[PDB]
RNA sequence: CACGGACCAAGGAGUCUAACGUCUAUGCGAGUGUUUGGGUGUAAAACCCAUACGCGUAAUGAACGAGGUUGGGGCCUCGCAAGAGGUGCACAAUCGACCGAUCCUGAGGAUGGAUUUGGUAAGAGCAUAGCUGUUGGGACCCGAAAG
RNA sequence: CUUAGUAACGGCGAGUGAAGCGGCAAAAGCUCAAAUUUGAAAUCUGGUACCUUCGGUGCCCGAGUUGUAAUUUGGAGAGGGCAACUUUGGGGCCGUUCCUUGUCUAUGUUCCUUGGAACAGGACGUCAUAGAGGGUGAGAAUCCCGUGUGGCGAGGAGUGCGGUUCUUUGUAAAGUGCCUUCGAAGAGUCGAGUUGUUUGGGAAUGCAGCUCUAAGUGGGUGGUUCCAUCUAAAGCUAAAUAUUGGCGAGAGACCGAUAGCGAACAAGUACAGUGAUGGAAAGAUGAAAAGAACUUUGAAAAGAGAGUGAAAAAGUACGU
């Protein structure tokens, strides 16, 4: 069997588990008391899987590329401070995710309020 | 082996309609109940459309000892009855919208005390 | 913003 | 019909006021289930000890 | 709402109440029926009088 | 029924934090109840014990009798009372180690501080 | 023969874990497995959950009839019991069918034709718990010439 | 977590054993080199006199041209023209957030019985967002200390932000679109042959040494005749992540004086070793010592009377 090392001198029992939750739970607390007015996350972009074996499931992405902000109507310097993920080393292929990416875009655009700098 | 308070209700009351009908409809299927889970292997609801198939066997009832599971390879089921212990939410549905119905042993042995026109059929070991 | 995991 | 039994207010007269069984009540009781999961769920809430 | 009757859903997706193996609990209200004790042969006193 | 994480119930905990309490949170430990003459003007309930208050027992073999506080032994959480001694085999008196929270205070000093604390505590001399 | 036994109080020797397996109990069932994580919470408790993932359901792409016969628990019919016939469960024996697949073929270069074959021949598996089977972890305990 | 005990290694014998992708906790990106500020080294260490002293101003000396200021770096970027293109900081004060800390926050000690004592048994009442826990001569919600609950202060951190006010300013500093002219790639480093080691990593996975040594529409790795990704040899970065060490807390279906840490107590103490080190045994009187007043026996240890106490069947050698 795969226990000839000396095994027990590393055993971590995740007894953590259950106050990792309560743990994790009050972080997410404390950030939306910080992070009151945005939201705890990013808005991310929806991308196509390689491996085939998952490329039939769409899933989320890092950020949107450069291109898909100038044709969502702003700049990637600007889309940061909205809480809008880029990503500088990403390259659209793909037509329909573009377009997928870009409706998003304008959604997220068109449902979100800034605050004035006063 | 069991400990189910209805499992042994049943028992008891197999029991004795069999030492009081002499029948062996009812020996044979008190003796099914004492066997393991392993010994009774769930009979698919096409198994059960085959066997009415048979001859004459449309208008007989069926009955099953263990789980009478569904089977999607079958679109058309008989407009008949079908008593076993367990019944699958699939197969019941099934055999419900298929114009058939559904009970338990205790009504098939009020319906039929000497189990007649009655089939016994058991899944493949 | 993202989809929530699990239930809501 | 699925009896109701009638709502009882606070100084416990019977009111009028009734609802039918949710069928919950219906439900085959099982004891040799129910101790079976008791006796691995009351496991659940208890904390490791070594020398 | 919380266990889904069979009138209404029970909102615990992928879950449905249990269903008895028998119909009635009752042993004995089942053996007493007319048709049972017709169809049952007659019994002796239950107690074997000692003989010899 | 305990809501605060930050109180613990354990008995071992209390204890250890009970037999080597400091004099100062001793001398909350050694407060005493107000008899209900005093309740009726200030209000308060209890209210620590000294030297100059005078104080009634009500429970123990000594339970009826009443007098002026000789000494307060916090190190032992004992309060002695005048007049309550012992006699030894020898005629020695020796004071009788009563304890406050079960003596009775039937009259208040009045010294500044008190004073300040009586209206602290919500009550109202008259 | 011998190893141990002067006596007494306490302590003290098949215990825990990882991997695979048979049996037994329960849930679902061609589906099963909430708790890696989220919601929630009377706050390590209890109640729900998206998406993926472990197992099998289709083998090495399976409906000539997913088939004929011999029996076979039980059932039905004939009957007063014996006795006779039909249907025939699981199952066994046997003749056969299709997939992977093996030589001829000829429609310019594949169908089809006879076998064998490892499977299909109508799912039966997953999950929780108890005893138990085998191996690695100090592995019943104290103990050996020691690097 | 799965991938997976799989790919893969393994005198292919024992055993070893990943990585892509997928499910989830968290997200923040960046800063230099290489471009002349050349119409002004525009930079800064240090001493000195002041102040609105974690630093700021004037003066002075020095470092730097073998490079200190500004912009920028593969998302490129830079010098210009155009749009009647778009914008604008710090400090003082109060409050808000947090650290420490003090304080207010309910109700019987009412009777009957016993007992050394009431917290005990019975009878009669009250609070409950407080029936968690401890002490009070035995089992206490109502004796006290305490907890739920909100409420009132004080000393600090502070620019996470809600208000008041002083200053800006300077042909100063930025952001996007169009047109126009340019447009810069880190060397004893990749690599090759070898030695030793390691990895499943045979496709030599990386590492260190040794012979040689590299190119810029150049180079690494993999796959169908070419193709896809970066382009290293410079540097910084919060959160998920571990925690038998130090600080404070919340708990255990754990042990309970031959058990549990070696140490529940005068424990890393006594004690042994020329030394590194080894290394223990030992808890309980009673509510208060109320710990033998006093008489007698012998010098005394203590004995015999008397006496305290619920109990002396508690006598310091003391729970049972």
């Amino acid at each position: 069997n795969h226990f000839r090392k000396h095994w027990q001198e590393r055993v971590k029992v995740h007894f953590d588990q259950a106050g990792k939750k309560v743990s994790r739970r009050n972080a997410r607390a404390t950030r939306a008391a910080k992070i009151a007015p945005r939201p705890l996350d990013l808005l991310r972009p929806v991308v196509r899987a390689p491996t085939v074996k998952y490329n039939r499931k769409v899933r989320a992405g890092r950020g949107f590329t450069l291109a898909e902000v100038k044709a969502a109507g702003l700049t990637a310097a600007y889309a940061r401070t909205i809480g809008i993920a880029v990503d500088h080393r990403r390259q659209n292929r793909n037509q329909e995710i573009f377009d997928a990416n870009v409706q998003r875009l304008k959604e997220y655009q068109s449902k979100i309020i800034v605050f004035p700098r006063n | 082996k069991s400990d189910n308070v209805y499992l042994k209700l049943l028992v008891k009351l197999y029991t004795f309609l069999a030492r009081r009908t002499d029948a062996p409809f009812n020996k044979v299927v008190l003796k099914a109940l004492f066997l393991s889970k392993i010994n009774r292997p769930p009979v698919s609801v096409s198994r059960i459309a085959r066997a009415l198939k048979q001859e004459g066997a449309a208008n007989k009832t069926v009955v099953v000892v263990g789980t009478v599971t569904d089977d999607a390879r079958i679109f058309e089921f008989p407009k008949t009855t079908v008593a076993a212990l367990r019944f699958t939410a699939g197969a019941r549905a099934k055999i419900v919208k298929a114009g058939g119905e559904c009970i338990t042993l205790d009504q098939l042995a009020v319906r039929a005390p000497k189990g007649q026109n009655t089939l016994i059929l058991r899944g493949p070991r | 913003l993202q989809t929530p995991a699990g239930g809501k | 019909s699925r009896p109701q039994v009638t709502v009882h207010s606070l100084t416990g007269e019977a009111t009028a006021n009734a609802l039918p069984l949710p069928a919950v009540f219906s439900a085959p009781i099982r004891p040799d289930i129910v101790h079976t999961v008791f006796t691995s769920v009351n496991k659940n809430k208890r904390q490791a000890y070594a020398v | 709402q919380v266990w889904g009757s069979e009138t209404v859903a029970s909102s615990k997706v992928g879950y449905t109440l249990p269903s008895h193996i028998i119909s009635t609990s009752d042993v004995t209200r089942i053996i007493n029926s007319s048709e049972i004790q017709s169809a049952i042969r007659p019994a002796g006193q239950a107690t074997q009088k000692r003989t010899h | 029924a305990k809501q605060s994480l930050d109180v613990s119930s354990d008995r071992r905990k209390a204890r250890k934090a009970y037999f080597t309490a400091p004099s100062s949170q001793r001398r909350v430990l050694l407060s005493a109840p107000l008899s209900k003459e005093l309740r009726a003007q200030y209000g308060i309930k209890a209210l620590p014990i000294r030297r100059d208050d005078e104080v009634l027992v009500v429970r123990g073999s000594k339970k009826g009798q009443e007098g002026k506080i000789s000494s307060v032994y916090r190190l032992k959480f004992a309060v002695q009372v005048d007049k309550v001694t012992k006699e030894k085999v020898n005629g020695a008196s020796v004071p009788i180690n009563l304890h406050p929270s079960k003596l009775v205070i039937t009259k208040l000093h009045l010294d500044k501080d008190r004073k300040a604390l009586i209206q602290r505590k919500g009550g109202k001399l008259e």
